[PDB]
RNA sequence: AUAAUAGUAAAGAUGAAAUAAUAAUAAUAAUUAUAAGACUAAUAUAUGUGAAAAUAUUAAUUAAAUAUUAACUGACAUUGAGGGAUUAAAACUAGAGUAGCGAAACGGAUUCGAUACCCGUGUAGUUCUAGUAGUAAACUAUGAAUACAAUUAUUUAUAAUAUAUAUAUAAAUAAUAAAUGAAAAUGAAAGUAUUCCACCUGAAGAGUACGUUAGCAAUAAUGAAACUCAAAACAAUAGACG
């Protein structure tokens, strides 16, 4: 009927309202999968690689050159995957 | 620095004037004192000056005149306020927090 | 000013609906029917 | 040009820079 | 049976178009040359295909 | 009215750099008499709950276990330190309340840490952990990190 | 292997034709195109048109500016 | 120029979240409506939480009452309305944004054109037809 | 509708994979060990049930440590790629 | 027609010259202003070559003379100095030219 | 960086240690409070825009920019010596600021030596306002414009035939035919032609000396001759070497 009493019933809600997206609950039975998926979600955000690159400074020209090199490598690999798929299909079809 | 003939300045050492006192509903309630609290030219007690403001003509005692940072181009910065001890830390142009 | 007071009162009345956008509403036509009415 | 003539020009520019650095006093004296 | 190499002159159409504007001068399309269309292989189409689909 | 503090949760922080490993154990403290007394508004109590005060209990690095100088950034030294934390937690027996494990940058001791945590030594401390997070911190803007290392 | 994500395709209103920049005031709609920490997904993952993606990025960056994200 | 502002008005009175939102809206609407300005639409987005704690006017606010205002005014008037909004401690975050009027004079708020309805006329027509 | 576009490659000297991942199967004599270790950890070292797994290890180890190893094939995807790259690449005529 | 073109870009010139006065630092806009002014010169030179009566009628209506259309104009910093586009000197004469002008200040009895 | 709470004996760097900071408050690490300078994460391709230099945290004011149609005008166009404006980083002149990085300097390292590569402290600089100067591998090492020439694939924009995305036209990119080329290669051009501007005539001397011009200065522009020589240079081929 006053303040600070209804608050205790809402503090938990307030807490999960502010979440960074890194919150993870580990399974009681086995912890291996919890860390394993935490490891994977570290990679999917690339915070390992970017932190590694963040320790030293690189010239704007060099970062642009590196960014272009990586993009081409990714594009080339995807094109190679495509051609590999088509050759596998053609092999199956009898060609 | 920017005072020119035509601008209006006021002093609030006695305290908030009557005009604002009868305008408390539209003056103090919205806390639009900040409009006049941090304005160039007017003089306030350090109690009402927000932390970080650049100030001059700084006194030492409540019933005393300004004594510090009166020379050409001089300024001082208010750092902290201690209501319990009735003292305020005022960074001073020589660089000595007093 | 009168319109401002009335509209603000209507909008901010607790009874008046609010769209918190928590969920996606499942549920145009009236505009097209009105257009066909005023065109035919 | 290639890096051959680029190297040659670099050395000539460097030598000219050093020569003009050493003769700073004489330049100042002659130009008042 | 469409004809390739025919350009409808402005004089040919005196009547207003669908939007009621009379065409009095050739437009950007008429300026351009269409040799490629003459040498392009024709695109064969039959009404029967729509029904078959 | 009268400060009545108490412990609710425990936090274990693991920092792992290229040359050292730092493990810190702290305990979350809060006061329930705080909200019993009036004079505080709604935002006060949420500010208080949202930011839980903490006090450090056990703080050690790999230098505390006989590793000196170069050997402070290797797999084995981190492993022993992680195990040391667990047995310290065990001897302190703070397992009473669950532990939240935050994480920090890699170095080489992260692998040692999670191995000891999931190892048989820590097989009996995992039971008091529910939530795990990573705080490996990054820089959206810039502070002009040092130059290359022309090694 | 051929598992497609056409469920998204039918449910991403962003590719339906709607202007992304309009949705800057609805955090949730953009919330499904940000990763756990808010990083904007690359064009490959989102799969939108170049113009739609660029407008979506502007919308989310703006939405961050007003502070809804 | 048609303008559209997102307001994030602080709520110290948790009992009356609309109260200080009501007062702030009345004040700045007053400022705009005497100032050769027309208010187009005001509608609230509700009591929602800030994504991260923001420390404004000596308070680490966690939640604010988000509300909408669509109005027309001159560039000078709107700039100074923004100035009043920033300086005032009753609002912790604000951001105006214009709406292009070169194609259509009547344009609804972002949250409405996000939906199927595209203009105020559509809103009223739907209201009348459904009721 | 607007699916991601297809990216081709410039003409290449050849199409091949460095170290193709050819299918292979474990001996399962190591798997037998893994199961036996699990039984030892849970039931107890050389526990009765583990004894059955113990005998399985004995059978898989008696003749070879990794048991009989066979079914060691190689992937000929490089052969097919080199065989029909000249046709599948879609290069412009001469 | 040339006169209508000149009048239209005259309005544009006035407006965006006012902008340039307001924003001294912008340089791309200054480039557009110079280009547009030169365009007005070119069309008016044609108008002279075709219909002189309209030429003089329109240039006197806008506020320009035959001089300000035929001569080369480059929006030089000397133009902004002379005609007080901003109010302060931008170019600086060297003591050679300055002293040359100083000496040239004969103040002859005449 | 400062302060507080707890909390220990070590912390920081390196291939490894010391230079600088620890049980003199008592660090390092963790959690909080305050100030400051700088920068801008995915998006992301600098895509794209811009005359170039440049340009991606958000909102606003001003100016410019695209395609189609209608009308208008009437060869009013292209190039452009001289000239004018803008021009990265460094540099200089006043005034604010200086968190982090960091010429120089001083120390610690490796080496026989190390005037360096590695480590510490780190002044100028790096930041904002007003300026000076007008230089770069300022590069697509490729001036602008016009007419034309055979294909393919992917994106972007326009047009209603539609029934609910097939059909034609423009631009960019990528691979080519012909052509060109010393070849590597270019492939709306480095092809077929036309017009205008800038520049080249062996190497070294030398973009040096002298003169002049301009700058606060560092310097920028212009710019020779004497002595010597039968050299000098690019593409590609085959080895040897790493
Ligand atoms: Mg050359
Ligand atoms: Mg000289
Ligand atoms: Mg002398
Ligand atoms: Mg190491
Ligand atoms: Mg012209
Ligand atoms: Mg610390
Ligand atoms: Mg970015
Ligand atoms: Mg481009
Ligand atoms: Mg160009
Ligand atoms: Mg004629
Ligand atoms: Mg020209
Ligand atoms: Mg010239
Ligand atoms: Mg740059
Ligand atoms: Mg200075
Ligand atoms: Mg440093
Ligand atoms: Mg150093
Ligand atoms: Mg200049
Ligand atoms: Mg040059
Ligand atoms: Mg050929
Ligand atoms: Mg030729
Ligand atoms: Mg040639
Ligand atoms: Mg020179
Ligand atoms: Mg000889
Ligand atoms: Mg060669
Ligand atoms: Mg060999």
């Amino acid at each position: 009927l006053s303040e600070a009493e209804i608050a205790r019933s809402s503090v938990e809600n307030a807490q999960m309202r502010f979440n960074s997206g890194k919150s993870i609950i580990v399974n009681k039975n086995n912890p291996a999968e919890s860390f394993k998926r935490l490891n994977r979600i570290m990679f999917e955000n690339n915070i390992p690689g970017d932190k590694r690159s963040q320790r030293f400074y690189m010239k704007p020209g060099k970062v642009a050159e590196l960014k272009r090199s990586q993009r081409h490598r990714k594009e080339f690999m995807m094109g190679f995957k495509r051609l590999i798929e088509i050759v596998k299909d053609a092999k199956r079809k009898g060609y | 620095d920017g005072l020119r003939p035509g601008d209006v300045v006021e002093s609030f050492r006695r305290g908030i004037p009557q005009t604002l006192l009868n305008e408390m509903g539209g003056k103090v309630d919205p806390a639009i004192l900040s409009v006049k609290t941090t304005q160039r030219g007017n003089c306030l007690p350090i109690s009402m000056i927000p932390i970080g403001t650049i100030i001059h003509n700084v006194g030492i005692t409540p019933v005393g005149p300004g004594k510090f940072c009166r020379s050409a181009g001089t300024y001082a910065r208010v750092l902290a306020k201690l209501p319990e001890k009735k003292k305020a830390i005022v960074r001073l142009q020589s660089g000595e927090h007093r | 000013e009168s319109q401002l007071l009335k509209k603000i009162d209507k909008v901010f009345n607790d009874e008046t609906e609010e769209f918190t956008d928590a969920y996606d509403v499942t549920s145009g036509n009236t505009t097209l029917q009105t257009q066909i009415n005023n065109a035919i | 040009d290639s890096v051959m003539r680029k190297r040659k020009k670099k050395m000539k520019k460097h030598k000219l820079r050093k020569r003009r650095k050493r003769e700073k006093a004489e330049r100042r004296k002659l130009s008042q | 049976g469409h004809i390739i190499g025919k350009l409808v002159d402005v004089t040919e159409q005196p009547h207003a178009n669908n939007k009621g504007l009379y065409k009095t001068r050739p437009n950007s399309s008429d300026k351009r040359v269409g040799v490629k269309r003459l040498y392009r292989p024709p695109k064969l189409t039959y009404v029967e295909d729509r029904l078959r689909s | 009215y009268k400060p009545k503090e108490e412990v609710v949760k425990y936090i274990l922080h693991g920092k792992f750099t290229k040359n050292n490993t730092h493990l810190t154990f702290s305990s979350v403290v809060e006061d329930k008499n705080f909200h019993k007394n009036k004079g505080l508004t709604y935002n006060d109590t949420m500010l208080y709950y949202l930011n839980l005060p903490q006090k450090v209990k056990i703080s050690l690095s790999t230098g505390c276990l006989g590793f000196r100088k170069a050997a402070r950034g290797e797999y084995e030294a981190a492993f022993q330190t992680s195990g040391r934390m667990f047995e310290l937690i065990k001897e302190k027996n703070m397992l009473n309340k669950d532990i939240e494990v935050v994480m920090d940058d890699f170095g080489k001791g992260r692998a040692a840490f999670i191995s000891a945590l999931v190892g048989k030594e820590g097989a009996s401390v995992v039971k008091k952990v529910v939530k795990i997070s990573d705080a490996t911190k990054l820089k959206f803007g810039g502070v002009r990190s040092p130059k290359m290392r022309r090694l | 292997k051929y598992q497609a994500n056409k469920n998204s395709n039918r449910n991403d209103i962003m590719k339906s034709g709607a202007n992304p920049l309009e949705f800057y005031a609805r955090p949730r709609i953009l919330s499904r195109y940000v990763t756990s920490t808010g990083r904007i997904q690359h064009r490959d993952i989102t799969g939108l048109s170049a113009k739609n993606q660029r407008r979506l990025s502007k919308a989310i960056r703006r939405c961050q500016a007003i502070g809804l994200m | 120029m048609l303008y559209e502002l997102i307001g994030l008005v602080r709520i110290t009175n948790s009992n009356a979240p609309k109260l200080e939102a009501k007062e702030l809206s009345s004040t700045i609407g007053k400022l705009i409506i005497q100032n050769r300005g027309v208010v187009r639409d005001i509608v609230p987005m509700g009591i929602r939480y800030l994504p991260k704690i923001m420390k404004k006017d000596q308070e680490k606010h966690f939640r604010a009452y988000h509300f909408l205002m669509l109005f027309d005014s001159s560039a000078a008037v709107q700039s100074e309305i923004l100035r009043t909004l920033k300086k005032d401690p009753r609002v912790i975050r604000s951001s105006i944004v214009k709406v292009d009027l070169d194609k259509q004079l009547d344009r609804a708020s972002s949250l409405h054109r996000s939906l199927g309805k595209k203009s105020i006329l559509e809103l009223v027509n739907e209201d009348y037809q459904s009721i | 509708s607007g699916k991601p576009p297809v990216y081709r490659l410039p003409p290449l000297p050849r199409l091949k994979v460095k170290k193709p991942i050819i299918r292979q199967e474990a001996n399962k004599c190591l798997v037998l060990m893994s199961n036996l270790l699990q039984c030892w950890s849970s039931y107890g070292h050389m526990s009765p049930k583990c004894a059955g797994l113990v005998t399985e290890l004995k059978s898989c180890t008696s003749e070879s440590a990794l048991g009989k190893r066979n079914n060691v094939q190689k992937s000929n995807i490089n052969y097919h790629a080199a065989r029909l790259y000249d046709r599948i690449n879609g290069k412009p005529h001469d | 027609s040339s006169e209508v073109q000149a009048a239209c870009m005259t309005v544009r010139i006035q407006n965006m010259a006012n902008h340039i006065k307001e924003h001294r630092k912008d340089f791309a806009n200054t480039r557009n202003l110079r280009i547009l002014v030169q365009q007005r010169q070119a069309i008016l030179r044609y108008l002279k070559r075709d219909n002189p009566e309209k030429y003089y009628w329109t240039i006197q209506k806008l506020g320009l003379n035959d001089a300000a259309i035929t001569d080369e104009f480059n929006m030089d910093r000397r133009y902004m100095q002379d005609y007080e586009f901003f109010g302060d000197k931008i170019l600086i004469r060297d003591s050679k030219k300055v002293a040359n002008q100083k000496r040239k200040e004969i103040r002859k009895q005449k």
